[PDB]
RNA sequence: GAGUC
């Protein structure tokens, strides 16, 4: 996204900006779910060839 | 300026903009959508009203019996919502309805002069909703969660990419009803347009209209535009049209009246083309080439032997011009298909179809439907129109209308259920228009291509399901039988209405017990947001587009509330000011602003229309109730953010609170924390509990008085007026003369309620909050709930923290805490379990309640009562037997062992097993209640009726006190009136009461208001006996309970849980810890003061977590509290009462751009030193979320406190008396403990039950079970080369049985041998091998 | 089977005119026979349930996952 | 339904 955060979290950023930052958060947290279970089979298929 | 509660804690808003319009009333969806369902509204056609209609009236198969509906009454509740608390019971009114049948004469014409009957019959009995917008479901709360869903209407979905390695572009519509199968319209990879049916499979779009009895040619002339094509002489002349030669190469000469315009081989250019559009042309000189590879519109039949020379849609060719000209068909209608704008779609389409005429069609949509079964003509017909255009089995609703019309552009907004023709092909339409580059797709995610579901619309969807059953039973019964003598109350079954109900309240997923551990996460709970469910996203379903943020959220879901793990992103917390609109779609409020001046017009906006106006923050700057700040200002529009100016601004935010949630507006620093955390923190807030100080929250949004308000777990003043009578039981309140109904008298009544059990096993206690004889207005509190103080939400307590390693004890966000956390009894849980006991009768014989148990001592016997039931009030712990119960055995086989040593000793005890209810181990406490359920058949015990005795007492207590105080009211009201006109004290108290009723006075207006009071006072008397009889009755009736059952025990155990090490907590900022060690109180630092510290945070949890407004907290809470020092000095000091005055108000006065302008000056002294004595305890201090108080106006009061003014201080460590060589942070913050309690957490297993199959070990510390190893764990093991350890986890620890047994008594015999054996499993595994019919056998070595 | 007939078809009049639930008594004398018999015939009528029934809210448990054998002694109770 | 990474 073209507009940035120019406060920072001492100042406090406002409305528009924390809005923002939403995305980021979300799509990381929610990646954890669904992720670590790629990453588990994966390991579960290695390991029953090893 | 502020009421009665204010006056008493009133926080200092720091808050720099005005919040306009209220916080609505928060839990108002419920009730607003469930109150729609039972709204009496002839016209407005909902719920029943809508359900009644859509199949009503009800005519006979032989069209001369008619069943009509008149209109329905609720009745009153059959049982109150206490009551149907304690005996497990949903509670429910009586539907009555008023249906009429009438007959008509086979005979005379249809003459309705025969038989007319009518009555109002009972159709059972549906559950009510409670004062809290609860529901009372077999004895437990239960809520209902909104539901999102797709809307109903038409999706245009475009698959950019998508499939393909090419990477082509697929385009599909999807049509989605509320009830009924679904339509898809998809793009084959060479541009065919092909349907899936109930997504079944994929077939040519085509066939359907020739279902519909279009011919080819009806079809192509009204998707493609025929052309005109003149053949006269040799020469062939086409109609042409100037924008259709739309950059178009020309292929020959292309003279148009005079001299040569296009060259042969130059393409034609827009100047070109304009050039030829002024000329005007009509027709033009096309050689032989152009007709051959285009296609013939109609079906040009031969006119000279009748046969068809061309059918429609065929390849034009040269020797077919010469016969239609020779035909003297002169006026051919060829078609266009140029690709680019309009293109060879529908023409392909038909060339691949094999289908024919209407015949053929149906037969294709029976068949695919239904492969192998036959194609009769009936079944065909009846399959296709039954599928979209049957009324009962599809209907769009107002919704799919409304949805619909909008995405093709139309402009009715209601309609009929059924699809009508014409709206199939305009759709297919916009496809083909998307295809070339008209319109562009409308997004999945879109808040207005998603609609909601309250409670009244599910509600109307699972009623017309009983409908449906009940019209197969309705309609069947009404015609065999005789029509005369038989009437409507004999026709009508209750069995499938009350199943339906019950189904949906009881079996639905949506329906959930009711979150309780706080009012905060109650009233949270409540409103969240559910987008899975009947009709919803699955999660295999769910990619990443429809979980992830959708811009729409803005102001109307909050975006930072949901569960971590799968469920996140599936599920969302509505935000604060939202609400729906009629259509189930969201609206969110904003202010006009009519030409740069701000109005206070508030206007409600949809998603749909909020993407079309330009709309400002509230963090904007207001220039004097007029016009904004700055010329150039910061907005929003159609999704995007950035810079306009002053005369553009079309709409603004009213505050910025409105895009948060509940629950997060209550976190105070949220502009310094990041998301990451905050979703964490909101989460937390709702998992902590209830201790039993409410100590008000000094860091607070100002949002905690509306949070506590809404909850409505607080007793509110309906009346206000003066308090007549304050109990830690009830409160009676004398109301305002001005207020006053001359209807009833002015007396409102407040039981509160004490000390009962909620879900989580947490403690409901209820605290009057005014004094005795106190004035009180409208809505002012009046009794808090548990974790709630005056007026605000109280979650917890706060307590000072200082920011600090210690040795280790704080390592991972590991938490060390004071004794003096135990020493105060702060962070103490209360907890209500219930505890069951259960007499049921066998084969075996009846079980009963006694206290004789085999080979136990006095120590028990001695805390037992008579039928062997615990004492009220004892103290009892794990191991000690609450309700005694016996059960018969059945033969004892001893091994002979047994059987000689019973002679030896000689006791040889009764044929009976110890069944009793004992208290788990861990657990004790106190018992507070018991309650008993006798059977309807067998005889009391002197236990039961004692209890039961009890309630009549208290039965009897509670009503005729409640008569007395409001008799006494209505006798004292009736006083004012006769002292106006009638001057007499002395001899009208001394003398009698009720012989105020010979009263006759002055008859004017005087006398007409006693008889007023009167006949209610004779109501007074026949309401109550009544009321009485009807209580004593249920008291006493045999309780029904489950077949088999005799007799049942519910035991109500309180839990006094101290705080303790792995015990859990948390603050607002997600920041969170494991009590890792109590220190006692020497060793916490302290200050120069002498005081130490409560609770210490190791710094390192918070650089790296993100969250820094738990500093901020910590920082503005020491100043808090020194605003709560210095006045408790004063207070302490006495001095003089405008001394006093004077600090206070400058207190609230300080912040900079304070907007809360605390009016003082005028308050009288009382309320003065009340209130000071209420900050004694520090002052209470409101930073809103965001508009929130700054670095600057924190520090400002840092000075004021007469404190460091980075709030640090120079310590010293109370064990060595080093002071430390840095200044640390300190300051009070708001503290809570958590549902997660290690004492149930705690567990472990030797030996004990095992799994019935496989033979290990059941689960859980429910079933005193052993933890499951798992592969991974295994794989651990498998690593070291530890071979024995593994063998032992699989053999003697699980499913071998003799391997274990036999290892237990050598460990007990000090052996610790190991002895392997064959693992049950293994066997379990075996056989069902040999059952699937496969030979697998050991070999021998 | 034929006395459960009637259990089932006489519940539906009962209910409706009593107004709630029919309790054994009233039953009884509707029924022309003695309690004795109603009890009986009231528990006898219920059908198996689903071992692999899933009380899982979530597919946790197939009910065979709740199950303890009283047949198999404790090693403790072997001691 | 919520905890952990």
């Amino acid at each position: 996204i073209e507009t940035p955060i120019t406060a920072n979290f001492r100042e406090g950023l406002n409305v528009l900006q924390y809005f923002i930052s939403t995305h980021g958060a979300r799509k990381g947290l929610a990646d954890t779910a669904l992720k670590t279970a790629n990453s588990g089979y994966l390991t579960r298929r290695l390991v029953d060839v090893a | 300026v502020y009421s009665y509660t204010e006056k008493k804690r009133i926080r200092k808003d720091f808050g720099k903009r005005p919040q306009v319009l209220d916080v609505p009333y928060l839990l108002s969806i419920q009730l607003d959508s469930f109150q729609k369902f039972i709204e009496q509204d002839p016209e407005g056609q909902y719920g029943l009203e809508a359900a009644f209609r859509s199949v009503f009236p009800i005519q006979s198969y032989s069209g001369n019996s008619e069943l009509q509906y008149v209109s329905y009454r609720l009745g009153e509740p059959v049982f109150d919502v206490q009551e149907c608390q304690i005996r497990g019971v949903t509670y429910s009114a009586p539907l009555r309805v008023k249906l009429r049948l009438v007959i008509y004469e086979r005979e005379a014409p249809e003459g309705t002069v025969k038989d007319i009957k009518e009555q109002e019959v009972y159709m059972g009995e549906i559950p009510l909703m409670t004062d809290n917008g609860t529901f009372v479901i077999n004895g437990t709360e239960r809520v209902i969660v909104s539901q999102l869903h797709r809307s109903p209407g038409v999706f245009f979905d475009s698959d950019k990419g998508k499939t393909h390695s090419s990477g082509k572009v697929l385009y599909n519509a999807r049509i989605i009803p509320y009830r009924g199968s679904w339509l898809d319209f998809e793009f084959d990879p060479k541009d065919n347009l092909f349907v899936r049916i109930d997504r079944r499979r994929k077939l040519p779009a085509t066939i359907i209209l020739r279902a519909l009895n279009y011919t080819t040619e009806q079809i192509l002339d009204l998707f493609f535009e025929k052309v005109i094509f003149e053949i006269r002489d040799n020469k062939l002349q086409m109609e042409l049209v100037p924008e259709r030669l739309r950059g178009e190469t020309a292929s020959f000469d292309i003279e148009a009246n005079g001299k040569v315009y296009v060259e042969k081989g130059r393409r034609i250019t827009a100047r070109h083309i304009r050039q030829l559009e002024k000329d005007d042309v009509k027709l033009i000189e096309v050689p032989v080439e152009y007709i051959a590879g285009k296609v013939v519109a109609k079906d040009y039949i031969d006119e000279s032997t009748g046969e068809l020379i061309c059918a429609a849609n065929m390849e034009l060719s040269l020797d077919l011009l010469a016969k239609l000209s020779q035909s003297g068909h002169k006026r051919i209608e060829t078609l266009f298909t140029n690709d680019l704008d309009h293109g060879p779609y529908i023409s392909e389409t038909l060339r691949v179809d094999p289908t024919n005429d209407r015949l053929s069609a149906l037969v294709e949509i029976y068949r695919m439907m239904r492969p192998g079964e036959p194609p009769t003509r009936e079944a065909a017909e009846s399959l296709f129109e039954n599928l979209f255009f049957s009324e009962d089995r599809y209907d769009l609703s107002a919704v799919g209308r409304m949805k619909f019309n909008r995405s093709l552009l139309r402009e009715e907004i209601e309609g009929s259920g059924i699809l009508s023709k014409d709206d199939i092909i305009d759709v297919m339409k916009k496809l083909i228009d998307i295809r070339n580059g008209k319109g562009e797709v409308d997004d999945i995610d879109h808040l207005g291509n998603r609609r909601i579901r309250s409670v009244g619309e599910m509600a109307e969807n699972q009623f017309r399901v009983g409908l449906v059953r009940v019209e197969r039973a309705v309609k069947e019964r009404l015609s065999l039988g005789d029509l005369d003598t038989l009437m409507p109350q004999d026709m009508i079954n209750a069995k499938p209405i009350s199943a339906a109900v019950k189904e949906f309240f009881g079996s639905s997923q949506l329906s959930q017990f009711m979150d309780q551990n706080n009012p905060l996460s109650e009233i949270t709970h409540k409103r969240r947001i559910s987008a899975l469910g009947p009709g919803g996203l699955t999660r295999e379903r769910a990619g990443f587009e429809v979980r992830d943020v959708h811009p729409t959220h803005y102001g109307r879901v909050c975006p930072i509330e949901t569960p971590e793990g799968p469920n996140i992103g599936l599920i969302n917390s509505l935000s604060v000011y939202a609400q729906t609109n009629e259509y189930g779609f969201l609206e969110t409020p904003y202010r006009k602003v009519t030409d740069g001046v701000v109005t206070d017009e508030i206007h409600y906006l949809s998603a749909i229309e909020e993407g079309n106006y330009v709309i400002a923050q509230a963090n904007s700057n207001l220039d004097e109730e007029g016009h904004f700040v700055e010329d150039l200002v910061t907005c929003r529009s159609k999704g995007e953010s950035s810079l306009f100016s002053r005369d553009q601004v079309d709409y603004m935010d009213v505050s910025t609170q409105q895009v948060v949630s509940v629950g997060a507006s209550l976190i105070p620093f949220l502009e310094h924390d990041d998301a990451n955390r905050a979703l964490m923190g909101a989460n937390m807030q709702r998992q902590a509990v209830p201790t039993l100080r409410a100590d008000k929250p000094l860091v607070g949004t100002g949002m905690e008085r509306a949070v506590a308000v809404d909850s409505g777990v607080t007793a509110v003043a309906k009346r206000g007026g003066v308090v007549q009578y304050v109990d830690a039981s009830r409160i009676v309140i004398k109301v305002n003369e001005d207020e006053m109904y001359p209807g009833e008298a002015g007396i409102d009544i407040y039981n509160l309620t004490k000390y009962t059990r909620s879900n989580q096993n947490t403690c409901i206690n209820q605290m009057p909050c005014v004094s005795l004889g106190e004035p009180v207005e409208r809505g002012d509190v009046l009794a808090d709930g548990p974790s709630t103080d005056l007026g605000e939400l109280a979650l917890g307590q706060n307590m000072r923290v200082a920011f600090m390693p210690w040795n280790g004890y704080n390592f991972e966000d590991s938490i060390l805490v004071s004794e003096r956390v135990v020493q105060e009894d702060r962070f103490t849980t209360i907890h209500i379990q219930e505890l069951a006991c259960v007499s049921r009768d066998t084969k075996l014989g009846p079980e009963e309640i006694t206290a004789d148990i085999p080979n136990v001592g006095e120590a028990a016997l001695s805390k037992l009562d008579e039928s062997g039931i615990v004492y009220i009030g004892a103290e009892v712990t794990g191991g000690d037997i609450l309700v005694g119960k016996v059960t018969p055995k059945g033969e004892t086989q001893l091994t002979p062992e047994e059987k000689l040593l019973r002679a030896i000793f000689g006791e040889k005890a009764s044929d009976v097993k110890d069944s009793s209810l004992r208290v788990p181990n861990g657990v004790s406490g106190t018992v507070i209640d018991v309650q008993v359920f006798t059977r309807d058949g067998v005889e009391k015990d002197k236990r039961a009726l004692e209890i039961e005795e009890m309630q009549l007492k208290q039965a009897k207590k509670d009503l005729s006190e409640e008569l007395q105080i409001l008799e006494a009211g209505l006798f004292s009201r009736i006083r004012a009136v006769l002292v106006a006109g009638g001057v007499e004290a002395e001899k009208l108290d001394k003398l009698p009461r009720d012989r105020w009723l010979e009263l006759g006075l002055t008859d004017e207006e005087k006398q007409n208001q006693l008889e007023q009071l009167a006949e209610q006072y004779d109501e007074l008397k026949h309401e109550f006996e009544k009321k009485l009889e009807a209580k004593r009755r249920k008291i006493t009736q045999g309780d029904d309970l489950a077949p088999g059952v005799l007799k049942i025990v519910k035991v109500y155990l309180a839990v006094k849980r101290r705080i303790q090490p792995g015990d859990k907590m948390a603050g607002r900022h997600g920041n969170k810890g494991v009590i890792s060690k109590i220190n006692p109180i020497e060793d916490m630092p302290y200050d120069e003061n002498g005081t130490p510290v409560d609770i210490v945070l190791n710094p390192l949890g918070v650089p790296s977590r993100m969250n820094i407004g738990q500093i901020l907290e910590t920082h503005l809470g020491m100043a808090a509290k020194g605003i709560g020092d210095k006045i408790n000095a004063m207070l302490k000091q006495q001095q003089e009462v405008a001394k006093l005055r004077e600090f206070i108000q400058r207190a609230y006065d300080l912040g900079a751009d304070v907007r809360q302008k605390v009016d003082l000056s005028t308050f009288s002294d009382e309320e003065v030193m009340r209130l000071a004595e209420n900050l004694r305890k520090g002052m209470p201090i409101a930073t809103p979320v965001f508009d929130g108080a700054k670095e600057a106006e924190i520090k400002e009061l840092l000075k004021l406190g007469d404190l460091p003014t980075s709030g640090q201080i120079r310590l010293y460590d109370g064990r060595t008396g080093e002071q430390f060589e840095r200044p640390v942070t300190v300051g009070y913050m708001y503290m809570l403990k958590l549902n997660h309690l290690v004492d149930d957490k705690m567990h472990a297993r030797s030996t004990g039950s095992y799994s019935l199959v496989t033979q290990q070990p059941l689960g859980g510390k429910a079933q005193f079970g052993g933890q499951r190893f798992g592969e991974m764990e295994v794989w651990a093991l498998e690593a070291y080369g530890a071979a024995y350890t593994l063998q032992e986890m699989l053999t003697v620890k699980s499913d071998d049985v003799n391997g274990r047994t036999k290892m237990y008594k050598n460990i007990v015999d000090g052996n610790h041998q190991m002895e392997p054996g064959m693992p049950e499993s293994f066997n379990v595994l075996l056989k069902e091998i040999r059952s699937l019919g496969i030979n697998i056998e050991l070999e021998d070595e | 089977i034929e006395t459960i007939n009637k259990l089932n078809r006489i519940s539906r009049q009962m209910l409706q005119e009593m107004g709630r639930e029919p309790t054994p008594e009233e039953l009884a004398e509707r029924m022309l026979m003695p309690e004795d018999k109603i009890r009986k015939v009231l528990k006898i009528a219920k059908e198996p349930i689903s071992m692999e029934t899933p009380i899982g809210d979530d597919e946790d448990s197939h009910l065979g996952d709740f199950i303890e054998d009283t047949t198999l002694e404790l090693p403790l109770d072997s001691a």
